[PDB]
């Protein structure tokens, strides 16, 4: 691929320049190159990969939401639907790229629990971004893939990580949002957030307490 | 608009 | 090209949608398509074109400055140069797109003075951006092309527009910056900025409701640049 | 850091 002739260390170094430059597409493409070298990511490198793809997909999700809303409030001409479709298609390509990287290179039987949970959480997250724009039979397949990834990450985080670990927390947050906002299970959602928040206070004493606010903030919105 | 982690910005 | 099969009015509408969605690359691509239909732009459409490409090139210029000064803050290892050249090449690509549009479609002998001056100012501005990153013989041809575009715009604006016209001021502001920061002629910059600010002051009386917000704002930037430069 | 118009 495009990055095949570049040294792993140079790709990582360039991803960090791109971050400083706020060029998140270049950041992603550099990090995709690095992963394709076939060696494990360190903790720092995983976060470069996370941050770069989150920003790309973030922008695209926000644009999709603006367009869908203009489309809802206005239906009188195909233009808004066409452009929403186009943004939707680009969003889906990015998600497919991330999921390709996770399945082809990153998700392994081997490694730190933390690393395996990280990648399975990313997989549930990027299936959930797909589910946000999906309809019909495709949506149902995507929802089941999101669920199955998150559930697998949840199994690992509970057997191998402590209740205050930010990854385990973020994972349960996102999965609860999935339950409520995507999978139409408010019961499972609310239970997961409360149980997750509860088991966290019982081990308290940072990035831990943000995610604990968010579990409560969501719970407010939901009940 | 339920919040997810990590956040953007 | 790629927008060839779309209706002009649909391209304008999608450009406005790309603006709402803060997708400036998309918005630029849509306005390029509208321009390639060969019909003149309205005032509003000009403004869509300028906004789209200013945001695209504005992000590239800002990225280039970040990397440029990381490349100096350690001046080895070729990664910073290489990424800096890469952003540079993209920036030149966009400038060349805009200069091609102005030359092939937008700069004409006909039309109102606003439209003529606006396109020639854009021409000076986009040569100036190329100048910011050029070296050698390239730079000299680029600086000369920026000067000549600005000078022609200046000659029209003085003959055909009042001295508080925003396009006139904005032009004189950008040209003064070109003198100062690109042509290394700070006395020329200073005199143009002052002459300009003053002539505008001498007529702030004859200033339109809609123009007032813009003309005063730009007179303000002339004052801020003169402070920076004295 | 000279200002130009239009601003971003």
């Amino acid at each position: 691929g495009a990055m095949g002739s570049m040294e792993r260390a140079s790709l990582i170094q360039k991803a960090k320049l791109a971050e400083q430059a706020e060029r998140y597409e270049d950041m992603a493409a550099f990090m995709k190159g690095a992963v394709e070298k076939g060696e494990e990511l360190s903790c720092e490198e995983r976060n470069l990969l996370s941050v770069a793809y989150k920003n790309v997909v973030g922008g695209q999700r926000a644009a999709w939401r603006v367009l869908s809303s203009i489309e809802q409030k206005s239906n009188k001409g195909p233009e808004v639907r066409e452009y929403r479709e186009k943004v939707e298609t680009e969003l889906q390509g990015v998600c497919d790229t991330v999921l390709g990287l996770l399945d082809s290179h990153l998700i392994k039987e081997a490694g730190d629990a933390e690393s395996r949970v990280f990648y399975l959480k990313m997989k549930g997250d990027y299936y959930r971004y797909l589910a946000e724009v999906a309809t019909g039979d495709d949506k149902k397949r995507i929802i089941d893939s999101a669920r199955s990834a998150y559930q697998e990450a949840m199994d690992i985080s509970k057997k191998e990580m402590p209740p205050t670990n930010p990854i385990r927390l973020g994972l349960a947050l996102n999965f609860s949002v999935f339950h409520y906002e995507i999978a139409n299970s408010p019961e499972e959602a609310i239970s997961l957030a409360k149980t997750t928040f509860d088991e966290a206070m019982a081990d308290l004493h940072k990035d831990s307490t943000l995610i604990m606010q968010l579990l409560r903030d969501n719970l407010t919105l939901w009940t | 608009r339920s919040c997810t982690w990590p956040l953007p910005r």
